[PDB]
């Protein structure tokens, strides 16, 4: 099986920067192909036979390589080039793809705005309580959220979810959901959400009192 | 105008078989190969097989045994049958036409296929009520299988909306939030409805979100 390893998995670039990702093949091939994919929709063919541009692809894109070692290059990074790029060989069976190189846009540090939502009265009637912390419009991606109920640290009773880089302002958003039983929620008072993030000099806390 | 379009079940039980039809147009199956690719949720791409113009077939060796590809050139259709289903056959399936460089030049939309024995389950929808800027949202809890779509005021409100990717709960059910930031001044006058559609259970729910 011709395993295609792509370097790097994840990288960022400001507008106008030159970018170069690589594909490195376990067995020599003579022709490498590349697809571009945006946010779960169908891949588009982007480059075929190592360096020919497909229909629709701007001139800033090119490809190159031989044998074991190929690459896609963008002359000057643009906002609409945010995608995951997959290499592909059809020189022998099985036909194989790379793991993809995810390309995102650089921008400046941005601290999150932090909101916290008590559980609805609608949900409480049904017997569960979900407490939601929203971290909004931050950059870069990495962000620690931990929960406190009456100042006791919670552990593995919450999950995170994260937006793809926003296409207007190039930021992320994060939702954390602390799950409890109706009874357990109803025997404490102060629910708190402590977010830590590089754009903050000191971690920000948001809380509410149950009533 | 080369076009492909897949249609399959969406949810099938393990050990049953997945049947997907690709319906093409703008080229002739007598002269042209159609390939099949799949993408497991949140992972990359895997090639499955091909049926060429002449009727012959090359399958991926991990699967040459559980997979068949066939066609009816007249009906404009390519068929994929995959047996002895496993949980990791869960994936979005595409069909493709090789063109330039024998690389995949044209792709269908894709159909999500979830491999599980469990029954469909529509979500509960709960509001995340507001407290310059105010945040409000919808929590969409305990549905199966994917996907749900969310919109605000029937597509009229897109500025400031973040709909999160779905997270898997301990129940084995999905959950997902959509939030939107608006000005706090607009809470009195304006009306925020969230529009949640779960096609697999046939659920539509419109939740007016009110101030706390
Ligand atoms: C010819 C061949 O061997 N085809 C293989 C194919 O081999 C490729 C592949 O490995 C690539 C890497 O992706 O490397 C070589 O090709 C290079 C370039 O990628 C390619 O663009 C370039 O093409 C030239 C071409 O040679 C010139 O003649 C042309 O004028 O210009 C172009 C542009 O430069 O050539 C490069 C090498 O010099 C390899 O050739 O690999 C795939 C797997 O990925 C298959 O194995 C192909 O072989 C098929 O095998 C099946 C049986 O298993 C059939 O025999 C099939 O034939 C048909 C079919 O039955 O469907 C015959 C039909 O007549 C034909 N239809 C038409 C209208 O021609 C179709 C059709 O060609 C295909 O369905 C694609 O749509 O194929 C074999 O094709």
């Amino acid at each position: 099986e011709n395993v295609l390893t792509q370097s790097p998995a994840i990288m960022s670039a400001s507008p106008g920067e030159k970018v170069t990702m690589t594909c490195s093949a376990s067995s020599s091939v003579n022709y490498m192909h590349w697809y571009q994919q945006k946010s779960s929709t169908s891949p588009k063919l982007w480059i075929y036979d190592t360096s020919k541009l497909a229909s629709g692809v701007p001139g800033r894109f090119s490809g190159s390589g031989s044998g074991n070692s190929y690459s896609l290059t963008i002359r000057t990074m643009e906002a609409e080039d945010v995608a995951t790029y997959f290499c592909f060989q059809a020189s022998g069976y099985p036909l194989t793809f790379g793991g993809g190189t995810k390309l995102e846009l650089k921008r400046t540090v941005a601290a999150p705005s932090v909101f916290i939502f008590p559980p609805s009265d609608e949900q409480l009637k049904s017997g569960t309580a979900s407490v939601v912390c929203l971290l909004n419009n931050f950059y870069p991606r990495e962000a620690k959220v931990q929960w406190k109920v009456d100042n006791a640290l919670q552990s593995g009773n919450s999950q995170e979810s994260v937006t793809e880089q926003d296409s207007k302002d190039s930021t992320y958003s994060l939702s954390s959901t602390l799950t409890l039983s109706k009874a357990d929620y109803e025997k404490h008072k102060v629910y708190a959400c402590e977010v830590t993030h590089q754009g903050l000099s000191s971690p920000v806390t948001k809380s509410f009192n149950r009533g | 105008q080369v076009q492909l379009k897949e249609s399959g079940p969406g949810l099938v039980a393990p050990s049953q078989s997945l049947s997907i039809t690709c319906t093409v147009s703008g080229f002739s199956l007598n002269s042209y190969g159609v390939s099949w690719v799949r993408q497991p949720p949140g992972k990359g791409l895997e090639w499955l097989g091909v049926i060429w113009g002449d009727g012959s077939t090359n399958y991926h060796s991990a699967l040459m045994s559980r997979l068949r590809i066939s066609k009816d050139n007249s009906k404009r259709q390519v068929f994929l049958k995959l047996n002895s289903l496993q949980t990791d056959d869960t994936a979005t399936y595409y069909c493709t036409k090789p063109g330039s460089g024998y690389a995949f030049a044209y792709w269908g939309q894709g159909t999500l296929v979830t491999v599980s024995s469990a029954s469909t389950k529509g979500p509960s929808v709960f509001p995340l009520a507001p407290s310059g800027t105010a945040a409000l949202g919808c929590l969409v809890k305990d549905y199966f299988p994917e996907p749900v779509t969310v919109s605000w005021n029937s597509g009229a409100l897109t500025s400031g909306v973040h709909t999160f990717p779905a997270v898997l709960q301990s129940s084995g059910l999905y959950s997902l939030s959509s939030v939107v930031t608006v000005p706090s001044s607009s809470l009195g006058t304006q009306t925020y409805i969230c529009n949640v559609n779960h096609k697999p259970s046939n659920t539509k729910v419109d939740k007016k979100v009110e101030p706390a």
